[PDB]
């Protein structure tokens, strides 16, 4: 009952292959900070932490297949694995966008539907949207921001807080 | 990127199951 670092992976699984609706993924965002000489300021910064992913033009899916195989070195590419891959290089200034915006403020933020997530003016709910996430979740924890999405419409349920709260570390 | 490092092995090598 006080998880560390250890274990994150296995909590992120656990918090999705035992949920009762149907994620794509989990990501976890852990805190980070970040002096700046000009103010002297410690800025809280939320950057990857951790992330399961589940999941379910040729172009496009030219460079996609391309940047996985360069990926591998250091078959379709959906776009919610994309999602998934292209948030890992992505971070977030306390109180700014959506993990930052819930940490700072200890909050749920829960967006369910396509216009929830394009209403929300929050700009990595409008990126999920984009590549067909239908469902974006952020929940504020000790430690950082356990984040979920899905490619469908999901309602709050007390069994998925109820694992959350089971899985990360709270004040 | 260490904890980029790790999530994206994971990432890939469950991607080829």
């Amino acid at each position: 009952p006080q998880f560390n670092e250890d274990t994150l992976q296995q909590r992120l699984q656990a918090l999705i292959e035992s949920a009762g609706e149907n994620w794509t993924y989990a990501i976890f965002w852990q805190i980070s900070h970040d002096f700046d000489s000009s103010t002297g300021d410690n800025t809280v910064i939320l950057g990857w932490g951790d992330g399961y992913y589940k999941g379910e033009n040729t172009a496009e899916q030219e460079h996609r297949k391309r940047v996985i195989r360069e990926l591998n070195s250091l078959e379709e590419v959906t776009d919610t694995e994309w999602f998934f891959l292209v948030s890992m290089t992505q971070s977030f200034v306390n109180g700014v966008g959506l993990p930052g915006e819930s940490f700072l403020n200890s909050r749920v933020i829960w967006l369910s539907g396509s216009g929830a997530l394009t209403g929300s003016g929050c700009e990595r709910a409008g990126q999920g949207q984009i590549y067909g996430l239908k469902t974006m979740v952020c929940i504020a924890t000790q430690n950082g921001v356990v984040e979920l999405g899905s490619s469908e419409v999901i309602s709050q349920s007390s069994d998925l807080m109820h694992k959350v709260n089971n899985l990360f570390n709270f004040n | 990127p260490i904890a980029r490092r790790k999530s994206l092995q994971r990432f890939l090598e469950k991607r080829k199951e």
